[PDB]
């Protein structure tokens, strides 16, 4: 009778869901209200659901020339581009010039033709105030004969995964910090170009040298103690402030926040990652 | 004895209700009263939801997607699943709509799901899930209790009008490949790396892959690898891979644990080498 405690719950649920009684009467009115209204949802409803879930737009292009046969209105809320720019053009007019060969190979029907699937990433022009700006679009679709007749029917979506830290920039002016990686001995094995603006050294002037070679002697013990902390703290972040030896402004107060990168499998120390910020 | 007469009346009219469902001619006869009820409940709820939406080529959209659409309630109830879910999990929508998602996902992914139910924009969701699937290389050959765990990359939006609507896609099991041990040290890499990044495939063998990613992406990559190691498959976001003489290229990666156990990575190039004059790592500097 766990079978009809769920059936009584089912029938009460159905009663609540119908816009209008004992079990047979509520299920007899269910029948009538069912005939009030073959797939579960309609293609229109499913289109709107998909567009509620995906930041994407549908486009049909000719396989031979890339000519835009159709594009949905969704392209403007997605790509900041009116349908004016897509209709009457080709897909190659919309993509980054370095993606043209890849798109042409995706549009060829020499091995996979009618019904076959396509999956590829490219970069498309967005609406620009100035000089085009490109955004990464994930495209999935299928090849279909179009009543010189093969076409790609595809959807292009943004934000399929999390966005990357493209810049690390938290200002609009000269950078305040730079990221570095170090081995267990403290040797610079990675540094991004912002170091030129923060400490005046080119990346190659830092790589290969130890971080302590750039620290004030009076601070060095402190820097070394903190580093020996983070290799023992296995992942946790520790911050230290010392006098970094710049190339033109003498001794700069610098806050380095460090943590060890643990190998997700072997738990070995791949390197130490530091954010070096001018205090 | 009029009780069972009324009882036959009741289930005659529930079979009537079954014939009122939006499924093909004959599909009625493979159902039980409980599932008939459940499907009717969920049809009405999805109709109520679609009625709240303010609104020929419509059928291309589901055809254009690879994965399936799923609508989950705030209480984790699978409000809707498209038909093509049968192509990804074997379980059709006939047996899934109405049931709870927590009855079909791996027990160590339920916390992640619930955190998702409560760099990114406030209401966009990206998460990996392990769902029950009865599919093999021969079709739906597994009965539900021997079902396997299929990893789905699910991305979508929290829409309150209160739902979480997702596109859930499968990660294909393995053009440009790389093979690593579980510590992600290169055991093999496609010969096309030379024209893409500058590296001879022999020069990468034994090297740790983490040395070849931009530091700005490490965290992200790290998380992905964890998923790869705990669920069997993973897919990263866009990340920067360092070229040989300098600079980096934008790329994305799908990864699968195989077999003792190895990792296979399929890489998709997003851009060409940027900032080739700039050296970023110690290795680029020596090879420069
Ligand atoms: C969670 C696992 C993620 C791995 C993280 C590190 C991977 C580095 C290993 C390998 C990186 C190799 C990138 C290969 C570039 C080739 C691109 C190409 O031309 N492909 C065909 C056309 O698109």
């Amino acid at each position: 009778r766990r079978r009809r405690n769920k059936m009584t719950a089912y029938i009460t649920e159905l009663s609540d869901m119908v816009p209008t009684p004992d079990k047979l009467t509520i299920l007899r009115m269910a029948v009538s209200h069912m005939k009030s209204l073959p797939s579960f949802l309609t293609d229109q409803e499913l289109k709107h659901l998909i567009l509620e879930a995906a930041d994407g737009f549908l486009f049909i292009v000719s396989c031979e020339t890339g000519r835009v046969v159709y594009v949905s209105d969704s392209v403007t809320p997605v790509l900041n581009q009116p349908q004016s720019e897509w209709f009457g053009s080709t897909l190659y007019d919309q993509v980054h010039p370095d993606d043209v060969d890849k798109l042409r190979e995706q549009l060829s029907t020499s091995e996979n033709a009618m019904g076959s699937r396509r999956s590829f990433i490219c970069r498309m022009r967005c609406g620009t105030s100035s000089e085009p700006h490109f955004v990464v679009v994930h495209c999935t679709g299928y090849i279909k004969a179009w009543p010189s007749k093969f076409c790609l029917v595809a959807i292009g979506r943004l934000q399929v995964t999390s966005s990357p830290n493209c810049t690390d920039m938290s200002n609009i002016c000269q950078p305040t910090e730079f990221i570095s990686r170090h081995n267990i001995e403290g040797i610079f094995t990675f540094v991004d170009h912002r170091c030129v603006a923060t400490v005046g050294y080119q990346p190659q002037e830092l790589l290969g040298k130890n971080i302590v070679e750039f620290c004030h002697p009076e601070d060095q013990q402190l820097l070394r103690d903190s580093f020996q902390q983070v290799v023992k703290l296995k992942g946790q972040v520790l911050s230290v402030m010392f006098r970094f030896r710049s190339k033109t402004r003498e001794w700069l107060w610098m806050r380095t926040s460090s943590f060890t990168f643990q190998n997700p499998y072997s738990d070995e120390i791949e390197y130490i990652i530091c954010t070096n910020t001018n205090v | 004895d009029a009780a069972r007469s009324r009882r036959s009346q009741e289930t005659e009219v529930l079979y009537q209700l079954a014939h009122t469902l939006p499924f093909a001619r004959g599909v009625s006869a493979h159902l039980d009263k409980a599932s008939i009820m459940r499907l009717t409940i969920s049809y009405l709820r999805m109709h109520r939801l679609c009625a709240a939406g303010e609104w020929p080529l419509d059928a291309c959209y589901l055809k254009a997607l690879e994965g399936f659409v799923m609508v989950l309630t705030a209480e984790g109830d699978m409000a809707y699943l498209s038909e093509n879910v049968s192509k990804h999990l074997g379980l059709s929508q006939l047996e899934l709509i109405g049931h709870s998602i927590f009855d079909f996902i791996h027990p160590c992914d339920q916390e992640e799901l619930q955190d998702a139910l409560t760099l990114e924009a406030p209401t966009e969701r990206h998460f990996s899930l392990r769902m029950k699937s009865t599919l093999t290389s021969r079709g739906r050959t597994l009965n539900l209790k021997a079902a396997t765990w299929k990893v789905l990359h699910c991305s979508g939006h929290m829409r309150a009008y209160q739902c979480l609507v997702l596109i859930c896609e499968a990660i294909p099991h393995p053009a440009f490949l790389s093979r690593h041990s579980l510590d992600m040290k290169f055991t093999y890499c496609d010969e096309r790396i030379a024209e893409v990044a500058g590296y001879s495939p022999d020069d990468l063998i034994g090297c740790s892959a983490y040395e070849y990613i931009h530091a700005l992406d490490s965290d992200a990559v790290s998380r992905s690898i964890h998923t790869l190691l705990s669920k069997g498959q993973a897919v990263t976001g866009q990340y920067r891979f360092l070229a040989r003489t300098g600079g980096y290229l934008w790329t994305q990666t799908q990864a699968t644990v195989v077999s003792s156990e190895s990792i296979i990575c399929v890489h998709f190039l997003i851009s060409r080498v940027e900032e080739t004059g700039v050296v970023l790592s110690l290795e680029q500097t020596e090879q420069h």
